[PDB]
């Protein structure tokens, strides 16, 4: 009919690629450039979503197959699930918000606002893709940009957290490439990479245990499981505030969502083998990554354990067989999204006003930043699992999808849950230990002579902009239940026979 | 901040947990926390529009005509529902906004906050990008200090 | 070699006599970036030195540090692209490794006598076995291994000593102490620091081998009282010992906080007197050829840590005749009262 | 009346926000609706010379409609979701001079101590999903009836499920465990001392045993158990407050108490006596903590503003002579707490111990000796604020008033 | 001010009415034996505070017997023991919140201090001592 | 809609149940409002005063934007005031 | 089968000897993974009334654009109701059992007719299907009571 999801995929590149030498020599000219970009996309992916994706069918809408290799049988596979129209547009709100707080970069804005175009099409380009070598691509097509916009913007050893990131995401997207590489040729008969023609494969489970190996491993340090994890907390915590609010916003969930891709869904007989221990993983995860947060002096190394712990209920209803397991993960996906990417923009801007880093020092800075102050209290309320927040649906539908889950039984039930809410009393811990740490109390050496400037318009339009999606899914969850519910159940139904 | 001197180490690193605030025994209740400042009799009058109409006027950089497609852009989507049901017409029409106005930020006055840091020297007035398309001035090499005064 | 790097220890005082090898390194080779790679309360000294390049903060005699600061300053060390290291941290293997793994042509360094350097001739230039494990239990010089190989003879002579330790004070410390001791009732003339007080802090400038270098109040009063008043500013470590200090030597006397080193000798160029004992405040004294008379806890430590007082025919060392740093209080009163004048 | 909605209809979640408006539900609105009124007039004049002062009333204003929320609630989850929402502004208002650190430690604790009450209530309400599948009300009471005599429901885990879903009325009403967060509280102002508790919020841990007491009487050992909390809080609620130099963290240590007293009435299976005595400790201990912050008002033009001073309950002193509407206020309430019969209310107690003193002998003679106690402290409470020499002025210890007297 | 006892003279008015609250706890939802003896332990609580509290020049008791009470309680020796554990009780607040402050909370950040180690120095080490491993064998390599 | 439920302890129930949804399309259209809304915002905020990152405080001292800017500062000025100290030394101080 | 977890196929619920299938097949509105709880015949028999009283106040629901969350609440309800009468009919008196389980089927079918039209996006259809389904949940309503 019409090539949509090319056209919301390739126009940020083909669009920052007219910014070939473009002499404007000032930060204005190409930072509106690409926020204009930006909203464009951001459009076109909503007219995308309103008036051509019917949230009914859980089958592929928007198509688009063509023919870019013949050898490997790698095409130009485009499609919409309803588990990946949500984190799509969470691509659009979050990549577009980060390039609105990116506008104060002025080093080499436009390179900058260019890598930023580049993730924001190569994320775009990772969740809308039905092929599995061009989900490959997408995948390293995320890699260099988001390195050159961590090692040159942001962070005082970011060199060291921008090589062990690529080099981390790279060595672990050698066992994506070693497990695209064993389902196309290894699959079956007439070898293929389309997932649409891929999803009802036999796998024996001697195979499908080795695809299911080479593929965790891929999405484990992408979606951070506990073994292989430490790239993050070096990686988001030395990183600016408007890469690290899509690389915990949108970056973080790919690996989350690959979990239900090409493991849910393309190896089901095996996921039911390795849920089991993803659940006890996720359960440690949660508690190992709310001690972790406490342990760090740093504030925001904290968010960076803090999105490694809300993580854990991702993995958690992945690794439960269930509807609202899943539709909790993906919930989660989209909540933590708005979340951590807020969050970590509160605390840049923190710490471009205060410029301190360290939770020992920075005192009370309430009186100072008082709406930094409380945009950051609501956020860390959503973060906590709050009611009126989407983070307490979530954090609370993936228990309830534990509790309703046919795969486990009581006496691992019971322990499931209780490793999980040990975690609720943890994450107040340590979020309202960096809430009185740097916004409560009174230092006497800050009285009047410094008088810091107050949140401005465009940060407050920031956090307010991810607050109200926050407050609107826990009022009403079904923004966000209802684009995936369906699609949830045509993933289960390869799981009960 | 700027530190032109190695600042002091601090002895008493106060705690890996508890807060950098004073203690109770410093504290000045009521003043400090203002539990008993804002004593009425100090305040002013602007009751609500004559505070909130300075407010946004004290944060804008909005002329004439931009400014007034943005106070009448969400009212148009706002009418999008409720009076009618147009569709495509709604995003045509918001791109077009969205270019319009970027084509208006590209605004006559530079502002130099826009400019890279290692412009900040002095005289910086005397460079005027404002006017002078293409500038031709190499002083964006960044590694020596050329006189640019003429 | 174009840059070179130095990954010092000890804190204070040996990043203080680490000067003259700087500038022997700079004067052997015509233009060299140097860097230094030392632990906190060392790049302060390196406000000193007209010489340097980034002085970075690393504590290398951690030994146990975090893998992320580890390998963030290998890749450093990697990325500036070094040509010589000259570590003086003391430490074979291990260390060695350290070096090795930065990308030096001359990896030079210092090593424990003790088995501890079991493999360090497999990734060094030099050798550099060391004494008493304590280097700065050595004395003021430290380093005469380090600077006999430093521009040894190959084409011309070493000159090892450039007037033995040039330090140099910029103007805002200058402005910021002037400041200090006008808070204070100094003027800049005639005024004089003291840098001895009992305390429990790193900022004292002490040593890493003395350990009674620091002398008491009492008697730092009797001493204080034996003297008539030229204006001695106390040179305190910490605002702690602000109201011990004026408990014991009384109200009267004016205290100037003071806990950087560059601070510290911006205070020496003003003053006219130092009655400095075995700190960082000596050897700042003999900087800048101030007169000083060196308090000591034995002739041995005074020997060791002012080898060249017979040079400056002004610091005129005193030590103590037991140990213990009790010293007689008397006969330093009086060629003080001959020196200040 | 039950006027359930349809939250979200995905999977089994067909999730509803009701309003089982039944004679607890409106014992609890209009307990919460007058006190907060009160409190919103108290707060007008109390918070007037308070910088940040509109802040407060939208805290004080999101914790009426949560907690309206609470008790206007069909299923447990929207009694967790208005749970939270009250330690979420718990939180904010006891840390609501977050200037002062003593009040950051106050509410972080009061926080955690919630969530480790909200624990116990999340993994006791899906372990109500599991034995029943239920998240409703209409459903429980017509289930638990006959539940327990099905043999795949584990006794064992339907009375460890009940403790935990227990384990938040502990937090919130501050029983024995968690009731640290409850004399730290008084960190913040005093309107949040009359409306946190002997109010609206404490009560939110009575209503709901008050409202899950038709599948508590059938579970046999969780009775006990709350019999057991209520009893050992009575007397730690007791001998905390008999030497507390603070008026306010007395009164704080006189509700919890109370709270203990009625969690006891309600382990005794008295559904209703339970709730007299929640309605006349919450209209008079409320009266208390106003009466403490007219107190407060009135000794910080002695002794400036200091809780050190301005709460010393020792250098109050004297205050008959000075403050008679506050005085005979106070003193109302006190003689209320201690069950004074004609021009107070003993009946509620009357009742108590009625019903509780022919049940066992170790929660009947222990009651009525802490009882005694509560009559004594606060007596004692009443005694050092009001009857006598000011204590602050006083010419035998202040000299400075000794000095500006003989000019 | 009045608005403060407004609210003061509402709920005095309220808990005077509801001390009268044919019942309707049935509608809704040994007596003076008990009564009295409930209001003996009561009384005996308020006469304690009373004699103490209240002072000499303003209590209604007789002088004969105040003086009498401090006659019998001059020593304050088992007070002195009584009071002391009293006072200790309430200051101390009954232990519990020592007791939390030092094995609950101090015993979490104990755990996260442990947790933080584990992780930045022996899993963190392993992914960092690929890279130092591959750094040494690179410059072993290079020179042998 | 309106059930009466007997129930043996305390009373009877009068539940009323409206079971309703917001719909497919009215979700879309609360999409597609707050993006534009989203959109709104970040063109006229994007266009406000920011006050913090415009004066002498952030874009004076460093002020590119990233987050090195004050370590590299500091690490820096240290450099240019040894530089200025070797330039003094080099006309006799 | 090893306590904890166990693996393999992820089984349903059985149908324990009942007519209440289809017999041109199980049945279409089974939703697959459900947790009903083994409560007890007193709790089946109400909850067969609560689920049907919920169905029948689905009235509000339907109407135009909103056909995918009436099939979802019909598939969940009627799932309830599938198990809950399969315990209800496997524990009967044997007497009242055979009229039970045609009541059964004879609601069975019209729940199947009504996903039919309304995954279908069937508005009209679905409404006049709604009314006699609606008679016959009132009956089983004031069976169940
Ligand atoms: C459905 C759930 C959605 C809503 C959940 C509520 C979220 C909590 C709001 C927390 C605000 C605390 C953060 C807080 O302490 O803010 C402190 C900040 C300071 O405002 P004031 O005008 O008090 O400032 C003057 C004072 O700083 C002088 O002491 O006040 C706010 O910005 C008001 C926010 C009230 C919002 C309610
Ligand atoms: C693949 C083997 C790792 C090779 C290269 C490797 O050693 O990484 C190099 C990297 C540090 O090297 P860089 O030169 O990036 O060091 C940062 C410096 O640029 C300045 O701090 O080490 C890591 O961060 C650990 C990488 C773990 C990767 C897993």
């Amino acid at each position: 009919d019409f090539p949509w999801l090319t056209i919301i995929v390739v126009f940020p590149i083909s669009a920052g690629s007219l910014m070939l030498f473009l002499p404007h020599r000032g930060n204005k000219v190409n930072k509106w450039y690409t926020i204009c970009i930006c909203i464009l996309e951001l459009l076109l992916t909503t007219y995308a979503f309103c008036y051509n994706f019917k949230m009914d069918d859980p089958l592929i809408q928007l198509s688009e197959d063509y023919k870019w290799i013949d050898f490997f049988d790698f095409y130009w596979r485009m499609g919409i699930d309803g588990l990946s129209i949500g984190t799509i547009l969470l691509t659009g709100f979050i990549t577009t918000l980060a390039t609105l707080a990116a506008f104060p970069v002025t080093r080499d804005s436009r390179f900058f606002h260019f890598l930023m175009l580049a993730m924001y099409s190569g994320q775009i380009g990772s969740f809308s893709s039905r092929d599995l070598l061009l989900f490959f691509i997408m995948w390293e097509l995320e890699l260099i940009p988001v390195y050159l916009l961590l090692s040159m913007w942001g962070g005082k050893k970011r060199l060291y957290s921008a090589t062990k990131f690529i080099l981390y995401t790279a060595g672990s997207s050698i066992f994506l490439l070693i497990g695209v590489l064993g389902i196309s040729l290894y699959g079956s008969n007439e070898p293929t990479l389309n997932l649409e023609l891929l999803a009802n494969k036999s796998y024996p489970v001697t195979l499908e245990i080795l695809f299911y190996i080479g593929f965790l491993i891929a999405f484990a340090v992408k979606s951070p499981i506990i073994p292989l994890h430490t790239w993050l907390p070096d990686t988001h915590g030395e990183a600016h505030y408007s890469t690290c609010m899509l690389l915990a916003g949108i970056l973080l969930k790919m690996g989350a969502y690959g979990l239900v891709r090409i493991n849910m869904e393309l190896l089901p007989h095996a996921h039911s083998m390795f849920s089991p221990w993803l659940l006890v993983v996720g359960t440690i995860q949660i508690i190992y990554a709310a001690s972790t947060s406490p342990g760090q002096r740093n504030l925001k190394k904290r968010i960076a354990y803090s999105s490694v712990s809300h993580m854990g209920f991702i993995i958690i209803g992945i690794s439960s067989i269930t509807d609202p397991g899943l539709n909790g993960a993906i919930l989660q996906i989209i909540s933590h999204g708005f979340i951590g990417a807020a969050l970590f923009f509160l605390a840049g801007t923190s710490y471009d006003r205060i410029r301190l880093v360290y939770l020992d020092e920075m005192g009370g800075m309430a009186i100072s930043i008082p709406k930094i102050f409380t945009m950051f209290t609501i956020l860390s309320m959503a973060s906590l699992a709050l009611p009126g927040m989407s983070g307490f649906i979530a954090e609370f539908i993936v228990f309830f999808g534990i509790i309703t889950s046919q795969k486990y039984f009581l006496i691992s039930k019971i322990f499931i849950i209780f490793v999980m809410a040990i975690g609720m009393i943890l994450t107040p811990i340590y979020l309202l230990s960096m809430l009185r740490q740097m916004f409560y109390g009174y230092k006497l050496i800050n009285i009047k002579n410094f008088s810091f400037f107050d949140s401005g318009p465009r940060e407050l339009f920031l956090s307010i902009s991810i607050l109200l999606p926050i407050i609107g899914i826990g009022i009403y969850p079904d923004f966000v239940l209802s684009l995936a519910s369906d699609k949830v159940e045509s993933i289960l139904s390869n799981y009960f026979y | 901040g700027l530190s032109q001197i190695e600042p002091d180490i601090n002895e008493d690193p106060i705690g890996q947990f508890e807060t950098n605030s004073i203690e109770m025994e410093d504290f000045k209740y009521g003043y400090y926390d203002g539990a008993h400042t804002y004593y009425e009799g100090e305040v002013q009058k602007g009751t609500f529009w004559g505070a909130i109409a300075d407010d946004i006027a004290a944060v804008d950089q909005t002329n004439g005509f931009q400014g007034l497609i943005s106070c009448m852009f969400l009212p148009a989507i706002a009418l999008g529902m409720y009076f009618d049901a147009p569709g495509e017409y709604l995003f045509i029409g918001a791109a077009l906004f969205t270019v319009v106005f970027c084509i208006i930020e590209m605004d006559k006055p530079d502002q130099p906050h826009n400019f890279e840091p290692q412009i900040y020297k002095l005289e910086r007035g005397a460079r005027d990008k404002l006017i002078n398309d293409y500038n031709t001035m190499s002083i964006w090499d960044f590694n020596d200090k050329y006189g640019d005064v003429w | 070699v174009r840059r070179c790097c130095c990954v010092i220890s000890g804190g204070v005082y040996e990043n203080l006599l680490f000067f003259p090898t700087i500038q022997l390194i700079k004067d052997r080779y015509p233009g060299v970036q140097v860097d230094i790679l030392t632990t906190e309360r060392g790049k302060q000294t390196y406000e000193l030195n007209k010489n340097v390049r980034w002085a970075n903060v690393y504590d290398p005699d951690d030994h146990w540090p975090e893998p992320a600061e580890y390998t963030d300053m290998i890749g450093l060390l990697k990325g500036r692209y070094y040509d010589m290291v000259l570590s003086t941290k003391l430490a074979g293997l291990g260390h060695a490794a350290f070096l090795f793994m930065t990308t030096a042509r001359d990896r030079v360094s210092y090593i424990y006598p003790n088995v501890n350097s079991a493999g360090a001739g497999l990734m060094l230039s030099e050798t550099f076995t060391a004494e008493n494990t304590n280097l700065s239990e050595l004395g003021y010089s430290m380093y005469t291994q380090m600077e006999d190989w430093l521009g040894r003879p190959f084409r011309s002579v070493p000159r090892t000593p450039l007037l033995p330790l040039r330090v140099s004070i910029s103007r805002k410390v200058k402005e910021v102490v002037a400041a200090k001791y006008r808070n204070a009732g100094a003027v800049t003339g005639k005024f004089i620091v003291i840098h001895g007080i009992e305390s429990d802090s790193k900022a004292s400038m002490q040593s890493k081998g003395d350990a009674d270098s620091l002398l008491s109040l009492e008697k730092w009063a009797k001493i204080i009282k034996g003297v008539r008043g030229f204006k001695p500013v106390f040179v305190i470590p910490h605002e702690k010992e602000r109201e011990n200090v004026e408990d014991f030597v009384g109200d009267d006397t004016s205290i100037v906080f003071i806990t950087t080193p560059g601070q510290l000798a911006a205070l020496i160029n003003d003053s006219a007197g130092v009655i400095a004992t075995n700190t960082a405040a000596i050897q700042l004294a003999n900087a800048r050829d101030k007169p000083c008379i060196g308090l000591f806890s034995s002739e041995e430590k005074g020997k060791l840590f002012v080898p060249y007082a017979e040079e400056k025919s002004n610091c005129v060392i005193i030590a103590s005749k037991t140990g213990k740093l009790a010293d007689i209080d008397i006969g330093t009163v009086k060629n003080a009262m001959q020196v200040f004048e | 009346h039950q006027n359930v909605w349809s939250w979200t209809i995905n999977n089994e979640f067909s999730f509803e926000f009701g309003y089982f408006i039944d004679p607890l539900t409106s014992i609890m609105s209009i307990l919460i609706t007058t006190v907060g009124i009160l409190v919103l007039i108290y707060s007008d004049n109390y918070m007037s010379h308070d910088q940040g002062y509109l802040r407060f009333f939208a805290y004080m204003g999101f914790f009426n409609t949560s907690m309206l929320g609470l008790v206007t609630s069909s299923n447990l989850i929207q009694v967790y979701f208005f749970w939270e929402l009250v330690g979420m502004c718990s939180y904010l208002l006891i840390g609501f001079w977050f200037t002062r650190p003593i009040a950051a430690n106050a509410c972080q604790k009061a926080f955690v101590t919630n969530r480790v009450g909200d624990f116990g209530l999340l993994l006791g309400i899906l372990g109500l999903y599991w034995i029943t599948g239920s998240f409703e009300f209409q459903d429980l009471f017509e289930i638990f009836n006959n539940l327990i005599l099905n043999n795949r429901v584990n006794l064992l885990f339907l009375t460890l499920c009940a403790f935990l879903l227990f384990v938040g009325p502990i937090a919130k009403s501050a029983q024995f465990p968690l009731h640290v967060w409850l004399p730290d509280a008084m960190e913040g102002p005093t309107p949040i001392s009359a409306l946190i508790h002997a109010a609206t919020m404490v009560a939110a841990g009575i209503f709901l045993v008050a409202r899950l007491l038709p599948l508590f009487i059938v579970i046999p050992s969780i009775m006990y158990i709350i019999s057991l909390i209520g009893i050992i809080t009575v007397l730690l609620g007791a001998t905390l407050a008999l030497a507390q130099k603070d008026i306010k963290r007395g009164l704080a240590y006189s509700t919890m108490s109370q709270l203990g007293y009625m969690m006891l009435a309600l382990g005794m299976g008295s559904y209703r006596s339970a709730l007299f005595h929640l309605i006349t400790h919450a209209y008079s201990k409320a009266l208390l903590f106003l009466g403490s912050g007219s107190i407060i008002h009135s000794m910080e033009a002695i002794v400036g503003y200091s809780p050190d001073k301005s709460q010393n309950m020792i250098l109050m002193g004297g205050l008959t002579k000075h403050v008679p509407i506050t005085k005979t206020a106070f003193l109302i309430g006190t003689l209320s707490l201690c069950g004074i019969p004609p021009l107070a209310c003993f009946w509620s107690k009357d009742e108590i111990l009625n019903d509780s003193l022919l049940f066992s002998p170790i929660f009947a003679i222990i009651a009525c000796s802490t009882a005694g106690l509560t009559a004594f402290y606060m007596f004692r409470i009443y005694l050092l604020t009001f009857e006598g020499h000011l204590n602050t002025y006083f010419l035998n210890y202040s000299g400075k008033k000794s000095g500006s007297f003989y000019s | 001010d009045n608005t403060i006892l407004f609210p003061m003279l509402i709920l005095v008015l309220f808990t005077l009415f509801i001390g009268a609250i044919n019942q309707e706890g049935i509608d809704f939802d040994e007596f003076l034996r008990n009564a009295t003896f409930s209001v003996s332990i009561a009384f005996f609580g308020i006469f304690i505070a009373y004699c103490l509290y209240k002072p000499f020049y303003s209590s209604l008791l007789n002088l004969t017997l105040l003086n009498s009470f401090q006659k019998w309680n001059s020593k304050r020796i088992h007070w002195e023991k009584l009071i002391n554990f009293v006072y200790n009780w309430s200051y101390n607040r009954g232990y519990i919140d020592s007791f939390f402050k030092t094995s609950l909370i101090e015993s979490i950040r104990r755990l996260a201090k442990q947790t933080t180690f584990f992780d930045k120095r022996i899993i963190d080490g392993i992914t960092n001592g690929v890279g130092i491993t591959s750094f040494f064998v690179g410059e072993v390599t290079k020179y042998i | 809609a309106v059930m009466v439920q007997q129930i043996e302890g305390m009373r009877d129930i009068i539940t009323e149940k409206h079971v309703w949804h917001l719909s497919d399309k009215a979700i879309k259209n609360v999409y597609m409002f707050y993006i534009m809304f989203t959109c709104w915002g970040c063109l006229y905020f994007g266009s406000a005063k920011d006050p913090f990152y415009d004066s002498e405080e952030y874009r004076g001292d460093g002020g590119d934007g990233t987050g090195y800017w004050v370590y590299e500062t500091v690490c820096i000025s240290p450099f240019l005031i040894l530089l200025g100290k070797k330039e003094k030394n080099l006309e006799m101080h | 089968d090893n306590g904890f977890w166990i693996d393999g196929p992820l089984p349903i619920p059985p149908i324990y000897n009942n007519i209440v299938n289809e017999k041109t097949g199980t049945r279409t509105f089974i939703k697959k993974g459900v947790y009903v709880a083994d409560i007890g015949t007193k709790g089946r028999m109400y909850r067969v009334k609560k689920n049907a009283f919920d169905l029948l106040a689905m009235e509000d629901l339907i109407g135009p654009d909103t056909l995918n969350y009436v099939k979802k609440y019909l598939r969940l309800k009627s799932t309830f109701l599938f198990y809950d009468f399969d315990n209800l009919i496997s524990a009967a008196a044997s007497e009242d059992k055979q009229p039970l389980t045609d009541l059964a089927n004879r609601l069975f079918d019209n729940f199947e007719k009504l996903e039919d039209a309304a995954k279908t996006k069937n508005l009209a259809e679905t409404e006049s299907c709604y009314k006699d389904t609606k008679f016959l949940l009132q009956e089983v309503m004031t069976r169940m009571a």
